[PDB]
């Protein structure tokens, strides 16, 4: 019986399959979302949750430290959305605004975030320790140009 | 273990160039599985030429087998920084000439 990220998590090798029977059990005793789970019990690590969480929902997945910190896009969203949600605005091209999500279900921040800026954004997988690293960051960066 | 790429045309050369990584970057489409941060050696082929230009990278993009979008399975491979990559970008740069700032989509971003 072990299917989702429990499934995706032993196929990459993350965790055993006796420790992914547990989280699906426990996670639904507890009624919590499984990846949430997985997340907050440290079974697995923000990297490896995000790996099996790209090839679980067809999404890419980008490692942002190799990511060119000046051609950031975290200027376009409000610091408003960027604390209601755990997200990081990565680049544009043309319409679109790429966005790093550690969560591929989270369609509330994609809402919020196209309404406030009226682009289409597309998520990519960002793990939620980079996100929350080069958040930090990107925005001293981009302070240096000025108030 | 030995990836190989070959960029028939400008087109396709912009669809796999990664300008927002760090000395530059390329998509390479593969059904090997890859994990952030190894390793990999990539045999390049630019549309100017047949020469084949060796780039030792790190992966720091996947896309899975069967992703949402019509987006293609593979890696993105960031050239190693110092003169032997910053060829390949300054390279790719230049073939992208009059391309660079186009809206149109890519690989990746």
């Amino acid at each position: 019986m072990i299917t989702g990220i429990a499934r995706r998590l032993v196929q990459d090798g993350a965790v055993e399959e006796a420790v992914a029977r547990s989280a699906m059990d426990q996670a639904s005793a507890a009624k919590v979302p499984l990846p949430q789970w997985f997340a907050e019990k440290k079974l697995v690590t923000a990297s490896q949750l995000a790996a099996a969480n790209a090839v679980e929902f067809g999404m890419p997945l980008l490692d942002v430290s190799a990511f060119d910190a000046s051609q950031n896009a975290v200027k376009l969203v409000s610091e408003e959305l960027l604390q209601k949600h755990q997200v990081l605005p990565l680049f544009k091209r043309g319409n679109r605004l790429f966005v790093g999500v550690s969560n591929p279900t989270q369609t509330r921040a994609l809402d919020d975030i196209k309404f406030h800026t009226n682009l289409v954004v597309e998520p990519i997988l960002v793990d939620e320790d980079q996100i929350r690293r080069t958040l930090e960051q990107w925005q001293a960066s981009n302070a240096a140009l000025g108030s | 273990g030995i990836l190989s790429l070959a960029l028939k045309d400008k087109p396709a050369l912009y669809s796999a160039y990664m300008p927002f990584v760090k000395g530059g970057g390329i998509f390479v489409p593969t059904p090997k599985r890859y994990m952030l941060g190894d390793e990999v050696f990539l045999l390049l082929t630019l549309p100017d030429s047949s020469e084949r230009l060796p780039v030792a990278g790190k992966v720091i993009w996947t896309t899975p087998a069967g992703a949402q979008g019509n987006r293609a399975a593979g890696i993105g491979v960031q050239f190693p920084d110092g003169p032997e990559g910053e060829a390949v970008r300054n390279k790719i740069e230049t073939l992208l000439a009059g391309l660079t700032t186009s809206d149109k989509p890519t690989h990746t971003m």
